[PDB]
């Protein structure tokens, strides 16, 4: 069956975050690794995988470690040539240049994607007390599409437009992203940072190790948020 | 607790 | 009177690796490396102390460059396996019907890769099983135990079978309620 | 089947502590496969090589000094230290043990009972077991399995008596552990 969805005692409250929120708004606030038909060529743990990527932006690393779920998953994709999307982290990166590391957002390159540059749209429609308040669409270069790859996208695109997040705090008291897929699934990521003074940066993206997928032509998004008082 | 930080060679 | 060891170790091609603090010999805690978290060794010690897990991995690091550039130096010199110790014992005298807990102690071993598995009655258990790190010797070999709470009977017998590089075959200890 | 060679390498620190934190030693130490190759001792104050695997890494550690100093201090910022945040659940930890006593199940010769006294579940593993026959220690026939480390921050041993029974003798199993003020003792009535 699917995640049961969330209540509002299962959500992270902004307000009981004392730390700067700045932190969390670095992650998806044009911020991700982003390759096309690499392999890996090292790992440090048996459930990760290396690649050389280089930081064409600001040249940071050219060096990048995902952490897998388990070592199952890491040997699924150890010897493919796939294609890389997440977002990255550099306190508390660790493996044996520059270096970065992140989690999942690796899938086969193969038959994956689009003759001619196409990009697939994927809707998200996001929700401020439980109404819709804006619609829009986000866009990707692959068929089968890490989940990890449009949440940074969807956030990325409010973060700019609503500002999701801002240097200290959010205009948002609790929020998630929740994937809908066209056989019924679901499931959500809690958008806000754990209560304390500080952001696990590394911890928080931890999340992201299923390198869970979805189908980017059927799948629907969407993110509900609230205010503190409406 | 802390930790001695591991000398590279 | 008394001594403290922060014990590391860094193992190819098995990619293993672990930190751990010792107190007179007995885990205070070790860091689970995927988790990156700390790991007590008894539930009370979490609420005395603390310890920032994800520095260790740091140190895990060095370990392996330090490890890759010793193999190189050694040239390739591989480790020479040696056989576990093992002992199966009660952690209390054993009275029927009266809960109890096989120890299955494996020691002086290296390199610290094991395969553990308990059998009752010829067959594998699973249930309540829990088991420690591998820890630290002073001649660098390696100590690790294994658990298994049960209820003694005359009819139930067990079995700790344990499997490594240095043993031709499995080695398989008994035990049997006999006092 | 894998039959591929391994490589282990271990890093260790090791805070010898002696009457509390009143004398300290540090011993830093690097093992390749189950060779000890290059050490670094507080009393010694800078890196020496244990083997000729070492001796590159003791005299490279030796030339940063950042690195010496910092090793020089840590019998200080590092062990006393840590011993200061454990000490209360650690060197101050207690469990009484609990202690039995009955004969074994063997009993080899015939007019001899063999006695078994049983002390478990405590903790430190400092203890002194004593076996007594009316009043009076008993030096010889005393044989011990040794002290048992259970690996849960808990110990056991068993101390056995070989004696020649007499009705209305009383032996005494004696006990003294940090966890009592007075000795615990359990007596088997002859």
């Amino acid at each position: 069956e699917s995640q049961p969805d969330p209540m509002p005692d299962d959500l992270h409250k902004s307000s009981e975050f004392t730390g700067t929120m700045g932190n969390m708004k670095y992650l998806y606030d044009d911020h991700y690794v982003s390759a096309t038909k690499v392999k890996s060529v090292d790992s440090f743990f048996k459930w990760d995988l290396i690649y050389n990527i280089s930081d064409k932006k600001l040249k940071n690393y050219d060096k990048v470690k995902t952490e897998l779920l388990n070592e199952d998953l890491a040997k699924k994709y150890k010897d493919e040539v796939v294609d890389v999307y997440g977002s990255n982290y550099y306190v508390n990166c660790y493996f044996s240049g520059g270096k970065t590391c992140m989690y999942g957002g690796i899938t086969k390159h193969e038959g994956n994607h689009f003759d001619n540059g196409n990009l697939q749209n994927v809707l998200v429609r996001v929700y401020e007390n439980k109404r819709n308040t804006i619609s829009f669409e986000v866009q990707t270069d692959k068929k089968s599409v890490t989940a990890q790859e449009l949440d940074i996208k969807a956030r990325n695109f409010l973060i700019n437009k609503k500002n999701l997040y801002e240097f200290n705090s959010s205009p948002y008291e609790t929020g998630y992203i929740k994937f809908i897929e066209n056989n019924g699934n679901t499931f959500w990521y809690d958008m806000m940072p754990a209560p304390g003074d500080k952001f696990d940066q590394s911890k928080y993206l931890m999340m992201y190790n299923d390198n869970k997928t979805v189908d980017s032509k059927s799948v629907k998004i969407e993110v509900h948020l609230t205010t503190k008082n409406g | 607790f802390v930790k001695q930080n591991a000398a590279a060679l | 009177e008394h001594v403290i060891i922060q014990a590391e170790f860094y193992l190819n091609p098995d990619q293993s690796g672990e930190f751990m603090f010792d107190f007179d010999g007995d885990e205070i805690f070790h860091v689970d490396m995927a988790k990156k978290e700390t790991v007590w060794r008894l539930e009370e010690f979490g609420r005395f102390a603390s310890f920032e897990a994800q520095g260790a991995l740091a140190n895990i690091a060095v370990d392996k460059a330090n490890l890759e550039i010793m193999t190189k130096r050694s040239n390739y010199t591989p480790i020479t396996n040696v056989p576990p110790e093992v002992t199966v014992l009660t952690n209390s005298p054993v009275e029927l019907r009266e809960p109890n807990v096989l120890i299955c102690f494996i020691d002086k071993f290296t390199p610290p890769v094991v395969n553990v598995t308990w059998l009752r009655n010829g067959k594998p258990v699973t249930t309540g099983v829990s088991e420690t790190v591998f820890l630290p010797r002073e001649d660098h070999l390696f100590r690790k135990f294994h658990y298994l709470p049960f209820l003694p009977s005359t009819e139930d017998v067990y079995d700790c079978r344990v499997e490594h590089w240095g043993l031709d075959e499995p080695l398989l200890k008994h035990w049997e309620f006999d006092a | 089947g894998d039959t591929r060679p391994r490589f282990l390498w271990q890093l260790k620190f090791e805070c010898h502590f002696f009457n509390g934190t009143e004398r300290v030693r540090l011993l830093e130490r690097c093992i390749y496969n189950q060779e000890e190759s290059v050490r670094f001792d507080s009393d010694v104050g800078e890196y020496r090589a244990v083997t000729e695997l070492g001796r590159p890494d003791a005299e490279y550690w030796n030339s940063q000094k950042d690195l010496l100093e910092q090793r020089r201090a840590a019998v200080d910022t590092y062990c006393r230290h840590n011993y200061g945040v454990g000490e209360s659940f650690t060197v101050q930890r207690r469990v009484e043990p609990k202690v039995t006593v009955y004969p074994s199940k063997t009993q080899p010769l015939q007019h001899h009972n063999l006695l078994v006294c049983s002390v478990s579940g405590f903790y430190p593993g400092s203890i002194e077991v004593r076996w007594f026959r009316n009043g009076q220690e008993e030096k010889a026939g005393v044989v011990s399995t040794g002290l048992i480390q259970n690996g849960d921050w808990t110990f056991q041993t068993l101390v056995m008596l070989e004696t020649v029974p007499r009705s209305g003798e009383v032996y005494t199993c004696q006990v003294e552990h940090p966890s009592v003020t007075s000795p615990l003792t359990v007596e088997w009535r002859a």
